[PDB]
């Protein structure tokens, strides 16, 4: 049996659009129907970075397996509750994406962020995350103490350091993914605009698929 | 289903493996195994999620680990708080999927004292007679190991029916509970001398006694 | 965070099944979470019943899919379990529990569990005698069905002491089970002693006062 | 000889009707000189009268169940029925049918074998079969089942002395588990074949088992 | 309904009497009382009726007599063969009339020699094995009393979980029979030196073995 | 609740005429309805003795235990499952009355007969018995070896001597013999005692008179 995503696109489903709650845990399928324009994707504006590259592996996929990797309830010093916004509605509710994480600042300071994950599945993990390019200053110290701020996140096979780039919703967010392998480790360091990893997929059935 | 043996057993402070063994379309498939401890009385509460990853309250010594159709847990550091049912649960992809439970494995923990039984014997109530029924009971109580046999005498010769007796219970201080009641007419009650309840434990035997 | 499940005791074999769990902090909206049934089958092992997410979509067991229902009532901080045409292989240790969207669901809090019997037999109240008598002293709960009896002391006033002993199985298929309080030898007495017996299936509530023999 | 036998399902659904005939040798279920009888006996051994019929098509049931049960002949293949409508837990027994004097305190001569009846609303389960290997002793194994009985024969009832086969037990499953053992001569373990024949009727197992050392 | 003890005993060739009592209705309304004896395993048969009626093959030994409300069955010349249980049955002229029976007496003979558990004990079959089961079997046969307690040992430690064990019951000489299961992994069947069979009765232990 | 005789006499129950199948066990009666000229009486023609009087004796009692005081069983010499009758039709077979039983010779023999029932069921006894004049002398060995026969029945306070009148009747019911019914209520601890080398109709079943107040038969 197909997975029929709605209304649902890739980017949708996998960062876990509150519109796509179809899709919070799904069977095995044999390959992927998405739509031509599908209406629920990024609840914040943005783009979804090498998505045709992704959707391509996703024809060798056939089930995920999602586990949780960082808890939401292990940001001690960072408030990981409130990162919602009227783009991303749940029941009529500001929401966001349930995979991931709007880390904003506790108490007027976001300490700098340096968390690391060993890939003890016997899987390949697929990993999303993201950046928050604000508005101007001013929006820019409201979510995040620190006006200069960066994203850095490293592999065996992956080097990314970021600078958000300042200047309903007038921001925007990029997203981001990669796969690694098992155990190579994945590193996370950031100051401000980081869209954390919460839940992850390991890549458990291969075979064909096909998005149609 | 997976399959775990019913038991396993060690001495404080030793190591011992709980196996979990699963096929083609759970374990073996890939997907995670998670462990839940039900202590004798009282509801599962997890101790092992995904691969490894213990919740707050659950000390290093809980271990989980994983190898192609098999998973297992460990422990460590035996303690006898320890004794309790352990099931092992995963994914299994057949028919738009299901969670999936070990039968459950009891820990026994060896380095324990003998205990002896304290009985309580009771005659039966006057409310009881007067409704021509008679009820003697026998009751067992903080005795270890869990193993009793009771005889109940009539004018020290043995009686062998209107018995119905407990199998011990394992109690919230690792100790045992049992009870035993004998069924008599009331003009029975009343012909003979006494009643005597012979509890027999670990090669000791302990009587009471009651009269009208 | 507490889960708590309730509902009848009883049930009749091809009637419906219910229970529903009350849940109190961070309640049945949110969607970060998933709200589920499990149970315990007598000889024990542990069964998935099924995972409800609040936006009302759910992931049932494939043995059962066609039975169950789980449903909401956000205005109430309640969810539902809802199991229909139940038999025998239906009686159970009920659990509810806060689960983890991860596809090996990850039940992180549990409910307390509620014992559901599927019988056909009819339900019969406990007898209650007492069993006169530091001294021992206590209440004999006889002949009934099905499990559960909770008996108090002085309606909770009197805890210490109070040794409720697990029930026997009669040939039958009734049960008995006794409760034992010690107290001082000088108080019985001047002290008074009333064992509460309560069995939910039979609405049996009964006082029984309990004195040495006269 | 007079000769009674039980027969009929061993596993009912509550609020169906339980059915059961006595086939009667030695005698026919004319005429009219004896009462054509069913009795019980429930967990909490009790015996209990379900009622007398009289070939005449004249009944007296036992006041608490008169309004479900039937109790009829069928005189052309020496048969009467038990008919019990709306059955529950509380109609699981051993029942037993007999030939009784026209006594108003009715004198049941005699009686069948007996006959189980569960009435459970859970699925059957049939047992698994195994061959306990070892004068010797051998035998099977006839594990997890539901609802007893079960009957075990060897060689086709062709082996019967030294033939112990024990009660079952009960498991907290709610399953039922027993053993046959025969004790035979060790010279012969051999050149004899020992096969052990198992029926668990209300789940259609019929088994065979070679048991060898 | 009539009311008898449950159990009475008494010694080989003296006397014992079962008392049967009822009410206005039946035994006192003058009614005959009739008795049927059964067997252990088989079904009842009838051993007197009327005033003191019996059957062919029913000897001098038993007699019934009946006053008042009550009804009695005497068995003089006691004899281990009466081992068996007795009911009582009359006639009850409440609402058109019903058969009306005791809930039986269990006759105890009390000279009797104590008889030691014969144990045997089997492994595993090949078969069960490769289905990945395994059961011990234990079975206990003619002893006397009828009261057992079995260990299981697995390298001469108790294993106290995965065992299923019988009550004893009465077989057709007498004696008593039982039997005990124990559960286990083919992996741990093959993983220690040996496991046990431990009976106990009357004081005296007796131990089988078996071994992979 | 009262008993409802349909066709049936009292003469017709007490006997257990095999059209009377419905009154073999009868729960406790306030009173008796009876008809005027009942259809099932003697389905065996002949006669009930002191018919009168046991009715009578009715108006006094309210329930019957029925006994079996002799075992059909236990007629070692005598043959007693073929006296059965065509004028007693159970189903259309031949049958008989059920509390009495028509013993005939067995292996070409009627020895004479000896037997005594002592009442210990402490209460009154009712007791019936009958004694069958035969058509003639070849019928009378046919049935019995003996052409010269008797009936006899005492207890303390009954003498009974009867010899059977043979000579043939104008037919009833198929029948051209009659039969003499006879009972008598046998006290706690007296004994009846019966003596036959022919023609004798045996009690098999009796009634304990249980029950007793206020009745009548209308
Ligand atoms: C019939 O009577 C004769 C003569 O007394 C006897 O020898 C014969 O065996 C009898 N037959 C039977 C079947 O009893
Ligand atoms: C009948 O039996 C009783 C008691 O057994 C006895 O005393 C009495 O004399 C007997 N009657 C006759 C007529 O023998």
């Amino acid at each position: 049996k197909p997975l029929i995503l709605r209304d649902c696109s890739v980017a949708g489903w996998l960062l876990g659009n509150p519109m796509c709650d179809e899709f919070i845990n799904v069977p095995e399928w044999s390959y992927i129907v998405e739509k031509a324009n599908p209406a629920n994707d990024l609840c914040y504006p943005g783009n979804f970075n090498d998505y045709e590259e992704l959707k391509h592996l996703l024809s060798r996929i056939n089930h995920f397996e999602k586990i949780q990797i960082i808890p939401k309830s292990s940001w001690s010093d960072h408030e990981a509750s409130s990162g919602v916004s009227s783009a991303c509605p749940y029941q009529g509710t500001p929401s966001f994406f349930r995979n991931v994480v709007w880390l904003i600042k506790k108490n007027n300071t976001y300490p700098t962020i340096k968390r690391s994950y060993n890939n003890t599945n016997q899987e390949d993990l697929l990993i999303l995350w993201g950046i928050h390019h604000s508005n101007d200053a001013a929006e820019q110290t409201k979510l995040y103490q620190n006006p200069t701020t960066y994203i850095s996140v490293g592999t065996s096979t992956l080097n990314q350091r970021l600078v958000p780039k300042i200047a309903g919703q007038s921001g925007r967010m990029d997203f981001f993914w990669t796969i690694l392998k098992p155990n190579d480790a994945i590193n996370f360091e950031s100051n401000g605009n980081f869209i954390a990893p919460e839940y992850a997929y390991k890549i458990v059935k291969k075979g064909d698929s096909a998005i149609v | 289903a997976l399959t775990q043996p019913p038991s396993v057993s060690g001495a404080p402070g030793q190591r011992v493996t709980i196996p979990c063994t699963g096929g083609s379309s759970n374990i073996g498939a890939g997907y995670s195994v998670h462990w839940y401890q039900q202590l004798p009385g009282t509801a599962p509460k997890l101790l092992i999620y995904g691969s490894n990853s213990r919740p707050s309250g659950v000390p290093d010594r809980f271990s989980g680990s994983k190898s192609g159709t098999s998973a297992s847990l460990a422990i460590t550091g035996l303690r006898p708080e320890d004794e309790a049912d352990y099931y092992c649960q995963s994914y299994d992809s057949s028919l738009s999927g299901s969670q999936v439970f070990g039968a459950g494995t009891r820990v026994t923990v060896l380095g324990q004292p003998k205990a002896n039984p304290t009985v309580t014997l009771f005659p039966p109530s006057s409310e009881e007679l007067q409704a021509n029924k008679a009820t003697l009971v026998c009751l067992i109580s903080d005795f270890y190991p869990g193993a009793v046999t009771v005889a109940w005498k009539a004018d020290g010769s043995p009686v062998k029916a209107g018995v119905e007796t407990t199998t011990p219970s394992k109690q919230s201080n690792n100790k045992y509970a049992a009870s035993s009641y004998l069924s008599l007419t009331p003009e029975q009650w009343k012909s003979h001398r006494s009643y005597s309840c012979q509890v027999t434990h670990e090669g000791s035997t302990v009587e009471k006694t009651v009269a009208p | 965070l507490q889960l708590q499940e309730s509902g009848l005791g009883l049930v009749k074999p091809s009637e419906t099944l219910s229970l529903t769990c009350t849940v109190s902090g961070d309640s049945v909206s949110s969607g970060s979470y998933y709200w589920s049934w499990l149970r315990q089958p007598p000889g024990k092992g542990l069964e998935w019943i099924g995972n409800m997410h609040g936006s009302g979509h759910t992931n049932y067991n494939p043995s059962l899919k066609s039975r169950v229902t789980i449903t909401p009532d956000t205005s109430k901080n309640h969810f539902s379990l809802r199991l229909s045409s139940v038999t025998a292989a239906d009686t159970a240790v009920y659990y509810c529990a806060r689960a983890l969207l991860t596809t090996v669901t990850t039940f992180e809090y549990w409910g307390q569990g509620t014992l559901v019997t599927v019988s056909s037999a009819s339900t019969k109240g406990p007898s209650v005698f007492p069993l006169a008598p530091t001294a021992a002293l206590g209440c004999l709960v006889k002949d009934y069905f099905p499990e559960p009896v909770t008996v108090s002391w002085n309606s909770g006033a009197l805890t210490s002491g109070v040794h409720t002993f697990p029930a026997v199985l009669q040939s039958s298929g009734l049960y008995s089970l006794s409760s034992v309080v010690t107290v001082p030898s000088s108080s019985l007495g001047t002290q008074t002693y009333i064992c509460n017996v309560n069995h939910k299936p039979s609405n049996t509530k009964v006082d029984k006062k309990v004195e040495p023999k006269s």
